């Protein structure tokens, strides 16, 4: 960090969020000045406060905001910014922004317009790659048009058949096949889809490998030819084809072969003469051996996992690259200080799908800076609003320690010490996965989350001891709540006649069972006996505050009471899960024993909206019996298309749901029986 | 030689006439009277002392300074009299100057005259007949109008408190009559409604006239506002004296009590 | 609970544009300790929202309109249970914190016809005759009559604050502007000047309508301030057996 050091005096980050805030930070540390661009709903948001002067350039869709050309260009001419800064994603890898920013006098930070046109088509770069003397995926070069050819190529390529369309970045246009009957049906599938997606009708043909693991060699270049690869990177932690859990430093690989994969790293980028910061992505399958599989011209999402582990800001270096300085390390100087773990929290429910985007504004949001060996990369602020419009993400969470073992303590740590109240988050799968046996093992693979989750995300399964530890927390917390109940100031006139109860007899429902506790209390310490078991909780009890520490027999353990009132129910955030427990008295119990159950309207017959957003056509009418997994229709929102199955078969009663009608989340769209 | 003794003179007789002559002639086109020669037959016969005669209004936006704009007294004729040999304060407004619009300086005029009669406990009568609220002053008269309902809540059940509404009544004007006793109105001639017929066409989208949205003939049959309707300005003058004589001056004094046969 | 606990969540949870509605209850419950609130008639009249809330521990009775329904006009029955939840707090020496922001009452020939000025006149003097301390924000819009009801200052109201969004005015900047410059007919640069000196809290601030212009981010640190020093509020009102309310 050299002020001395004449970069340029203004740069102009055309981007949002988490992203726009790091490169923010990043020129702020080296005395520049910046350019915010934001929408109109964006007119608060961290980057546009944190950054001197701001652009409005259009309104709340991306299209007409971030991805105007013309009022991204007439906020340069205005701000006569000297250089501009895409992040990721929006017009990162636009030829066309490269042309108009190289047109007049403004440099492009970023790989040059040659290389994102190489690195823009599959089947160019795979041959590009080739030609570099990569170890490329098996399969077939050129473009694939009839099932002769698809079954011939299967031939030699196996069984396993991989059928991928041309671009489509996050998951899109990809099919598995087994045979050949599969190869030739789900070519024809492809083929289809291809035309129904963009029309390109181009198809790749490839090796499907088992049980891969998806390894990023993070590369840096400049413009005089120099290349240098920082270590490795692992996301095999996967849904919906996106990375949750990044790990920077790959324990699956060893030196020997992490020399390999980056010296093939920076071969491939010399050839194709990369001028910036990029990454490069493997799969490297049971036996070491890594197969070439895209590479991205741009700041990858996950690099600040990378940075803790080489102590290099990244920004800065693609920065004074853009700028023409040279690379001011060598390869020998690239060196492992650590472990890395990278979580990305979102604003998705995690019971459905393994993530479901929701919308809402955040009433409390709380970050663990004051924990040791955090870092947190966040765009939002307390009182944000998750939108349709953008990415729900919320956050970005790094723990930095001595071995894996620290890194993972930490991050378990900071996910348990993390408040996020207004919308739904998926910190609750998060902790899962991290504390996981598989995980912690080091056996992981691209399809962790499936297997690991049949069924789905059901929450931590806690164990008997848990269950114990979480009832006495929860007969505590209400006892303690009693207790404060009866400090009332000094009247004078009527004194307090306070109660002297010693044990407090409780009835606790959780799940479906129900517990007999005895607490007691001796000030600050707890005994309670459940079932027998007898624990100590001992902890300040400030009923205030959102997180709460307490030590259950000398554990300490930090939960949240998310919610409570005065019929008995409480929702406790306890390792990472909500779970909802009704506390009452004994004779409370008792007479309870008598109520009538209310009458419940559930009887299934009918399907709301588990998503907002827009609903993009309706696949059933009044009158049509559906089956199981028969999807009802499909809504999109944030950039993710999502069809939700019946799950049962009724003829459908009525329809309530319109092609082309913005849905809003719970509203109830087809009745059926 | 000074010319005050002209000046005085000519603002005593500007103060009289209110608005013009044009306008009081209008308004006697309509059936009414003014708020002069309403608080001469409400009054006893010589007994009328005023207050704030000279006193105008302070606004400046809009060209409200020029001397065209300028009246003394500002749409509100306030004061003291005797029905009876029986005290009482009274303030009538002045539909000619503004269409009896409130202005910082009605208010405070009105304001004096009801902490005179809370001072001396007398019962308070308000002659009302005003357009609103004037949109010139601002939120100044929005004041004004709270700080006469401030008093109207403070007089309660401390002083009787008499309204008689003989004109149109609209927007903040209608919250006074709601506080006092009682509510008297005239046929054909007030109304009250917190919002138009035309707002309300444009809002509900229905068809009402005035009279059927605010008449005396609503407020006393269906909508449990107004206490009594009377014909005409007089024959409500004379009822109001009538009803006048059966009231005590202040809670602090006993029924009254007259010469029976 | 800290009583100057931020709360900067309220910075942008008004609209900048008036078409859209907000919340007052998740204002109501990020102001209030521990954000719990006991709210009376939740389902009744729901334009209006009344309830029991602590401040610093001291109990404090909550209204505020609630734009969400009807855009927060006041009508017969939110007046009446506005009103008697006013009387009562008054009754027991319970203070009052009030969240304005509401265009006006309900037009129609149902309310007139069901009596709106007498209920209206209920809410007006159920304010007016506290002398219970009590506190006063204006989130948004304050128009006309209502302004004077919803807690005035000029009420003998304790503390004022307008929010920055806050906007007190006769009536509606368009409607005033049809009715000062109607033989005008040039209305095109009227309306922009108009807007631009009368479209905001300055008029009601330099004239001390509202005490000060406060960041929605204070507002609980400066409510629990003022609960503080008006504890030993005491008033002096002519003597009477009772009053009159327009019931
Ligand atoms: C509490 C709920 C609300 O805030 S509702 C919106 C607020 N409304 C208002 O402030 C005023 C509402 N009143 C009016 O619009 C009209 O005066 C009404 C009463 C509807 C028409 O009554 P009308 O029988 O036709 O009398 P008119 O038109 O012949 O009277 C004309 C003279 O009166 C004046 N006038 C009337 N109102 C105002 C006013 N608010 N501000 C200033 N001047 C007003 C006119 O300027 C006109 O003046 P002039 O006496 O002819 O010289
Ligand atoms: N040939 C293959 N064999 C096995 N798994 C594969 C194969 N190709 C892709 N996958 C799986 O699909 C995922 C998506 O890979 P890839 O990075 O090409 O996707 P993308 O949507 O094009 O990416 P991006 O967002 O970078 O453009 C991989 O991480 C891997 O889990
Ligand atoms: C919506 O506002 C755009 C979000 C940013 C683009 C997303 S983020 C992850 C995917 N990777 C990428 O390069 N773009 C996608
Ligand atoms: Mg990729």
């Amino acid at each position: 960090y050299d002020p001395n050091e004449k970069t340029f005096d203004k740069i102009l980050v055309a981007n949002r969020g988490e992203i726009a805030c790091r490169v923010i930070r990043t020129c702020k540390k080296m005395g520049i000045k910046t350019v915010a661009i934001h929408s109109d709903v964006d007119a608060s948001s961290v980057h546009v406060k944190m950054a001197d002067e701001a652009v409005c350039v259009g309104p709340a869709p991306t299209s007409k905001s971030y991805l105007n050309m013309d009022a991204i260009m007439e906020a340069i001419k205005k701000t006569r910014a000297q250089a501009v800064h895409p992040g990721y994603g929006f017009l990162s890898e636009n030829k066309e922004f490269a042309r108009c920013l190289a047109a007049e006098d403004v440099v492009f930070i970023g790989p040059d317009t040659h290389a994102i046109q190489a690195m823009g088509d599959k089947i160019e770069s795979k041959l590009l790659a080739k030609k570099a003397e990569v170890n490329t995926i098996p399969g077939f070069d050129g473009v694939v048009k009839d099932a002769e050819e698809a079954v011939r190529i299967a031939r030699e390529i196996g069984y396993p058949v991989m059928i991928k369309a041309s671009a489509g970045g996050g998951g899109k246009g990809m099919r598995i096949a087994w045979d050949d009957e599969e190869t030739r049906d789900g070519f024809r599938l492809s083929s289809q889809e291809a035309a129904s997606s963009f029309g390109d009708d181009r198809l790749l043909i490839e090796k499907f490998i088992d049980n891969p693991r998806h390894i990023e060699i993070q590369v840096l270049g400049d413009k005089h030819g120099n290349a240098l690869w920082l270590n490795e990177r692992e996301c095999s932690i996967q849904r919906r084809n996106q990375k949750v859990v990044e790990e920077a430093p790959s324990i699956f690989l060893d030196a020997e072969t992490r020399r390999a994969m980056g010296e093939q790293a920076v071969a491939l980028a010399r050839a194709v003469k990369y001028s910036s910061a990029g990454t490069v992505e493997f799969l490297v399958d049971s036996k070491k051996n890594f197969y070439f599989l895209e590479m991205n011209t741009r700041l990858q999402v996950e690099h600040p996992v990378t940075e803790c582990i080489t102590g290099l800001d990244l920004v800065q270096e693609m920065i004074r690259v853009a700028k023409g300085y040279p690379l001011r390390h060598k390869q020998a100087d690239i060196r492992i200080n650590g472990w890395a773990v990278e979580c990305r929290v979102y604003a998705e429910d995690p019971y459905k799908s393994f993530g479901l985007p929701s919308i809402g504004r955040l009433s409390q949001y709380q970050e663990p800076l004051h924990l040791p060996g955090v870092r947190v990369d966040s765009g939002i602020q307390p009182g944000s609003d998750i939108s349709i419009y953008y990415d729900p993400m919320i956050s970005k969470l790094i723990t930095y320690g001595s071995d894996r073992t620290e890194a993972l303590k930490r991050m378990a740590d900071a996910l348990d010490n993390y408040v996020i109240r207004g919308v739904t988050h998926n910190i609750a799968l998060l902790r899962e996965v991290i504390i996981n046996s598989r995980f912690v093992k080091g056996d992981i693979s691209t399809k962790f989350l499936s297997d690991v989750y049949p069924d789905g995300f059901k929450g931590h399964m806690l164990t008997k001891s848990e269950k114990n530890q979480l009832l006495a927390i929860a007969s505590s917390l209400f006892v303690a709540f009693q207790l404060r109940a009866q400090h009332f100031q000094e009247n004078s006139r009527m004194p307090v006649i306070k109660p002297d109860i010693a044990n407090w007899e409780l009835s606790v429902k959780l799940h479906d069972k129900v517990h007999t506790v005895v607490a007691s209390n001796n000030g600050s310490v707890f005994s309670v006996e459940v079932d027998g078991s007898k624990l100590n909780v001992t902890s300040t009890w400030n009923l205030a505050s959102p997180l709460l520490s307490v030590s259950v027999d000398g554990t300490q353990r930090t939960v949240q009471c998310l919610s409570r009132e005065a019929g008995g129910n409480m929702s406790i955030q306890f390792l990472g899960t909500v779970y909802k427990v009704n506390i009452l008295t004994r004779l409370a119990a008792e007479l309870n024993k008598f109520m009538l159950e209310k009458v419940t309207e559930d009887t299934s017959s009918v399907l709301r909206s588990p998503m907002p957003g827009v609903v993009v056509a309706v696949s059933v009418k009044p009158g049509d019996a559906v089956a199981e997994g028969q999807e009802i229709c499909v809504i999109e929102a944030m950039k993710m298309q999502n069809s939700m199955t019946a799950g049962k078969t009724g003829t459908v009663k009525s329809v309530h749901c319109q092609a082309g009608d913005t849905v809003g989340e719970g509203d109830l769209l087809v009745e059926l029986e | 030689a000074t010319s005050v003794n002209e000046r005085i003179e000519n603002k005593r007789r500007t103060a009289l006439l209110g608005g013009g002559q044009r306008r009081i002639d209008a308004q006697h086109k309509r059936g009414k009277l003014t708020a002069r020669e309403r608080i001469s037959l409400l009054l006893d016969p010589g007994s009328f002392v005023e207050s704030d005669m000279f006193v105008e209004h302070r606004c400046a936006d809009f060209g409200m300074a020029a001397d065209k704009n300028k009246f003394p007294g500002d749409s509100v004729v306030t004061g003291r009299g005797r029905i009876n040999g029986r005290l009482v304060y009274v303030f009538s407004q002045d539909f000619t100057v503004f269409g009896g619009s409130l202005s910082g300086a009605h208010a405070q005029k009105i304001c004096k005259i009801m902490d005179q009669a809370i001072t001396v406990g007398a019962p308070v009568i308000g002659l009302n007949d005003s357009g609103g609220a004037r949109i010139q002053e601002g939120v100044e008269s929005l004041a004004g109008y709270a700080d006469i309902f401030l008093r109207n809540v403070t007089a309660s059940g401390v002083i009787p408190q008499i309204s008689l509404i003989m004109g149109p009544c609209a927007a903040a004007a209608v919250y006074s009559p709601a506080l006092t006793d009682f509510t008297f109105m005239v046929k054909d001639t007030s109304y009250l409604f917190i919002t138009g017929p035309d707002v309300v066409k444009s809002v509900t989208n229905e068809d009402v006239t005035q009279e059927e949205l605010g008449g005396a003939k609503t407020h006393t049959t269906m909508s449990g506002v107004a206490h009594r309707a009377f014909e005409n300005d007089v024959d409500a003058l004379c009822n109001l004296r009538d009803f006048f004589n059966y009231l005590p001056l202040s809670s602090q004094d006993p029924a009254p009590v007259r010469e029976c046969h | 609970d800290p009583s100057d606990r931020l709360v900067p969540e309220l910075d942008t949870i008004v609209p900048l544009e008036s078409t859209k509605a907000y919340n007052m209850v998740d204002i109501i419950h990020s102001v209030v300790d521990e954000r719990e609130f006991f709210e009376i008639m939740p389902n009744y009249a729901k334009n209006i929202i009344v309830g029991f809330a602590r401040m610093n521990g001291r109990t404090v009775g909550i209204v505020g309109n609630q734009p969400k329904v009807a855009s927060g006009c006041l009508d017969i029955n939110s007046s009446v249970k506005g009103a008697r939840f006013v009387r009562f707090c008054d009754a027991f020496n319970i203070p009052l914190i009030t969240f304005v922001d509401v265009p006006g009452f309900l037009p129609g020939t149902a309310q007139e016809y069901g009596g709106i000025i007498r209920h209206g006149a209920k809410l007006l003097y159920a304010f007016a005759e506290a002398t219970v301390p009590k506190v006063t924000v204006i989130t948004r819009k304050a128009y006309g009559g209502a302004y004077d009801v919803m807690s005035s200052k000029h009420l003998c109201g304790d503390t004022n604050y307008a929010w920055p969004t806050a906007e007190i005015a006769v009536m509606g900047a368009k409607g005033a502007v049809e009715i000062i410059f109607k033989g005008h007919e040039n209305v095109e640069a009227a309306q922009a000047e108009y807007i631009e000196k009368f479209a905001n809290p300055f008029p009601a601030a330099v004239r001390g309508f509202v005490d000060d212009i406060i960041q929605p981010s204070s507002t609980r640190a400066r409510i629990c301030c003022d609960l503080d020093v008006l504890a030993s509020k005491k008033v002096q009102r002519p003597w009477r057996k009772h009053a009159n309310i327009p019931l």
